[PDB]
């Protein structure tokens, strides 16, 4: 016993340096940042601040972390689990392209992805901020070609104020866990700068209704 | 995707020609490395506390 | 100097009590209504504890509060049961010491049933005002938190055993219980009112930040299930102790108030009180439910 | 016109590799160890259980010295504990706190880690003058690292969802082999004892064998009906075994080249995470999600034993070198150690 002892200070203090670092990292906020091919999830990040990107900032006080796995290009039932217990899924979608095409259109897949991760089985309880970027775009692109394109059911005037409105209606409605968790939709502005404050609501929002669920009271 | 197909064509090729043998003498030279070293896995036969490092 | 060998007779003489010498018409529903009363009590918190001790998923701190009141509220059905067979006539035949001791478990069931009541508060409002995200607890606080609240019982239910008692200041001696004296009865009345008030007050700062920080989102809205909730805890504790609880003060301060007419029925309720807590800290929640079967 | 043909003749050299396994297909392994009588209920007990870990456990890795064993977890850390008494002695911390695998060097000089990041990070143990520091960083992969183990102290093999695998040069740094031919994911692998060949399992219900000096696949085998998350050689070294999501494991035959025996129950359903053989190969521990990890026979092909100590899917399963414990991660933030 020489050094034995030795052994067990290193431990301990192992221990408590694991246990300060644990206790730095929980007040971290986790937002896992999703969106399909072509996005504006490149602004988003511009705005708020090779395989997974990590931006970290911090705003009134509370700290967050963006993670981007846009670069994975593999299949995503495989490690999407390892995002189990973040805070919140910011789901990013550009409106503009709900007249392009990627062969079949873009919104759709959209949409596809929307449902696959909404709907998973690993992120029932956790909450999903959808922004919807490229707003004086779409305004200025609908005037010309119709959203009957891509939605034929639709039965509206062709205005922005609509037609946003009805594609955040079809974009909510793929939800199925109407109970467990709760959808945050924002029409990103690029003037206000805005899109933090946003965000900081929400996961306010989100970190009190999960505490009030902890307890009875919810 | 033709140089796909005669790459998966070539490679198949060296597939058929190896040293297969029945399956009766595979599984009489398993059963039989299988049996020979039986004495030295203590997984197999439990040893006692007193010897295996980590009951005590 | 003073009378330890006295019989109960001459206790129950000194004020107006009377001793029954058979089994009256009321004594035989008083009767049965408390052995319903207490074998649902009985039943529903053995339930309670039992679902929360098999399930993985209910083993964090709320839970173990719940599950220390149910063994509160099964503790103080078992009291009343007690009590039960021992009243009435049979009252009639019993000690100072018997009886000391019959009234104190009734004593300390309820004060533990009102702590663990207290303690669940205290820890939703902790819960809800952590502003940190997780800063998951030790676990530790939970333990510490219940065996302070059974050792406080278990003072209370002692000290009228041994010492507080009206035994030797006998002008100073209660009309519903004949042996203890009116300071108890005070300190006991002020306890539940102050354990009323900082409920209240908890609960209160707990909607009121929730409101705050809940308003710039809202536009299953939270407010309403949030009051609801507040409500009924709140409302479930005053219909049951309020008519109970002014009783002692009734009795301390208004001499020739017939308070001796309404004691039964105002202990029931005050058991009726654990009787309902099952239901009101495990109805919301949906796994409990489920988990019942 | 070519396309065409040339598929035609690849199905007909399908048939008749399918043919030729037929006819090498003379009996089988149950009928021949129907007569050896059975070995009889195995139970193990936890004997060691490791905290420490405030996340989920993806991955671990046992050493040659069979007593200290690397793990890694979400938050960020990678542990290495001391069996024989649950002493941690070192605990590195990640620039990424995403990670899915783990390995030991078989001198006990180096450690190596990788996932999301797609990065490869080799720790040095030496520490001559501070704390450990990134020995080297293996870059250029296009896909998560899903397994990584060590060859030798310069060289390391490594596989990723690119659907390919490579081995490296430690000091160098460059890819200085390339093995393609799988279609998915490539989930896991496993070193040959000779280090002269390998397996590797992915995402398209197949596995390849490869050869480290030449870079060639040797042979494929197919049977399975989803992806493959593990794979492991057995101690002879003709033949290994897969374990795959659709609640069965297959124990193939490379002289034989086919099916060799199938472990599958009906009261079992759930995907398999990791698979291990014994020392002796009787043994085919395989760690499933419902929590246990169930025991099986190679020869027999009938359940021996379960353990059920963890309160979470059971990501990580190990067996020693000397055979003597069998170590088990989960989600639950807790190892355990059995025998
Ligand atoms: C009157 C009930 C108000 C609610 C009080 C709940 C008890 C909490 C403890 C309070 C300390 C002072 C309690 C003094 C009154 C207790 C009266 C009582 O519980 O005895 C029942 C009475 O019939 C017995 O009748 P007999 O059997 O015929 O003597």
């Amino acid at each position: 016993s020489a050094e034995d002892k030795a052994a067990v200070e290193r431990s301990k203090m192992i221990d408590r340096n694991l246990r300060e670092d644990g206790e730095k990292a929980a007040r971290e906020v986790k937002l896992l940042l999703l969106g399909a091919g072509e996005s504006g999830k490149s602004t988003i990040v511009k705005q708020m601040k090779t395989g997974i990107v990590e931006t970290h900032f911090t705003f009134k006080d509370l700290h967050f972390k963006m993670f981007d796995v846009g670069a994975q290009r593999s299949e995503r039932k495989k490690w999407i689990h390892c995002f189990e217990g973040v805070t919140a899924i910011i789901f990013c979608v550009a409106l503009s392209d709900y007249d392009l095409v990627l062969e079949m259109n873009r919104m759709h897949e959209s949409m596809k992805l929307f449902d696959s991760i909404c709907n998973n089985k690993w992120f029932t309880d956790t909450s999903i901020i959808l922004f919807l970027n490229k707003k004086d775009l779409f305004e200025e692109k609908i005037k010309k070609s119709p959203l009957t394109i891509c939605y034929p059911e639709y039965a509206g005037s062709n205005t922005y104020e609509e037609a946003a409105a009805y594609i955040q209606c079809q974009f909510e409605d793929l939800n199925k866990r109407k109970d467990t968790k709760e959808i945050y939709t924002h029409f990103t502005c690029a003037t206000d700068t805005k899109n933090v404050q946003f965000v900081f609501d929400a996961v306010t929002d989100v970190i009190i209704k999960n505490n009030l669920k902890d307890c009875g009271l919810f | 995707s033709i140089a796909q197909a005669r790459k998966l064509v070539e490679q198949l090729k060296m597939e058929a020609n190896i040293d297969r043998i029945k399956v009766s003498k595979a599984a009489a030279d398993l059963m039989a490395y299988c049996e020979a070293h039986a004495k030295e896995d203590p997984l197999l036969t439990p040893v006692p506390a007193s010897e295996n490092p980590f009951r005590e | 100097q003073c009378f330890y060998n006295e019989s109960i007779a001459f206790f129950y003489n000194r004020s107006g009590k009377h001793l029954a010498t058979e089994w009256n018409t009321v004594s035989k529903l008083v009767m049965g209504l408390g052995i319903t009363v207490c074998i649902f009590i009985m039943l529903a918190n053995l339930l309670v504890m039992v679902a929360i001790y098999v399930n993985r998923r209910f083993h964090f701190p709320i839970y173990y509060l719940m599950a220390n009141l149910a063994a509160a509220d099964f503790f103080a059905g078992l009291a009343y049961f007690y009590l039960m067979f021992n009243t009435g006539p049979n009252t009639r035949r019993l000690t100072v010491s018997t009886w000391l001791l019959r009234q104190g478990l009734i004593d300390t069931s309820l004060t533990a049933s009102v702590a663990n009541l207290l303690a669940i508060a205290i820890e939703r409002h902790i819960t809800v005002f952590r502003m940190q995200l997780h800063t998951r607890m030790s676990n530790r606080r939970v333990v510490v938190v219940i065996v302070v609240i059974w050792t406080m019982a278990i003072v209370m239910g002692a000290i009228p055993s041994v010492g507080w008692n009206c035994i030797c200041d006998i002008e100073n001696c209660s009309n519903m219980a004949p042996l203890y004296s009116d300071s108890y009865l005070v300190f006991w009345a002020i306890f539940n009112l102050v354990t009323f008030v900082v409920m209240v007050v908890l609960y209160a700062h707990i909607f009121g930040y929730v409101r705050q920080r809940t308003m710039r989102m809202s536009r299953r809205d939270t407010m309403m299930s949030l009051l609801k909730t507040v409500v009924i805890v709140l409302g479930a504790f005053i219909i049951c102790w309020t008519p109970g609880l002014v009783l002692l003060l009734l009795d301390v301060c208004c001499p020739q108030c017939d308070v001796l007419a309404y004691e039964k029925f105002f202990l029931l309720l005050a058991e009726f009180n654990s009787a309902m807590n099952p239901i009101i800290y495990s109805y919301r929640d949906k796994e409990m439910s489920a988990t019942f079967r | 016109s070519e396309l065409d043909q040339l598929r035609q003749e690849a199905e007909q050299l399908k048939n008749q590799i399918r043919d030729a396994r037929k006819a090498c297909a003379d009996a089988t392994l149950s009928q021949i160890t129907n007569n050896i009588d059975p070995v009889g209920r195995i139970q193990m007990r936890t004997r060691r259980t490791l905290r420490g870990h405030l996340a989920k456990i993806y991955a671990m890795h046992w050493g040659t010295d069979s007593r200290l064993l690397v793990s890694a977890s979400q938050d960020g850390k990678l542990i290495i504990w001391d069996s024989y008494t649950t002493n941690k002695v070192h605990a590195i911390p990640l620039r990424s706190s995403w990670v899915m695998t783990c390995a030991y060097a078989p001198s006990g000089n180096y450690v190596a880690c990788g996932g999301l990041d797609n990065i490869c990070s080799i720790y040095n143990l030496k520490t001559r003058e501070g704390n450990v520091r990134v020995s080297r960083e293996l870059a250029g992969h296009t896909g998560y690292l899903s397994c990584c183990r060590f060859l030798d102290d310069n060289q390391i093999v490594t596989s990723s969802g690119d659907t390919t695998c490579a081995l490296w040069d430690i000091e160098t740094g460059q890819q200085t082999t390339t093995f393609t031919g799988h279609t998915g994911d490539v989930m896991s692998l496993s070193l040959a004892p000779d280090t002269r060949l390998f397996v590797s399992g992915a995402c398209d219900a197949s596995a390849k064998l490869w050869d480290v000096r030449e870079g060639m696949c040797r042979q494929t085998f197919t049977g399975h009906e989803s992806d493959i998350n593990a794979i492991c050689f057995f101690p002879n070294g003709n033949a290994f075994a897969t374990g795959s999501d659709d609640a069965t494991c297959r124990l193939f035959d490379l002289r034989a080249d086919q099916e060799l025996m199938t472990y599958s129950h009906d009261n079992i359903i759930c995907g398999i995470t990791s698979v291990s053989f014994s020392k002796s190969g009787r043994l085919l521990l395989a760690g499933y999600d419902d929590f246990n990890c169930n025991v099986w026979d190679a020869l027999k092909a009938d359940r021996a034993g379960v353990l059920a100590g963890h309160d979470n899917r059971v990501s990580c399963l190990g067996v020693t070198d000397d055979g003597m414990a069998v170590a088990t991660g989960s989600w639950d933030s807790f190892l355990k150690i059995w025998n």
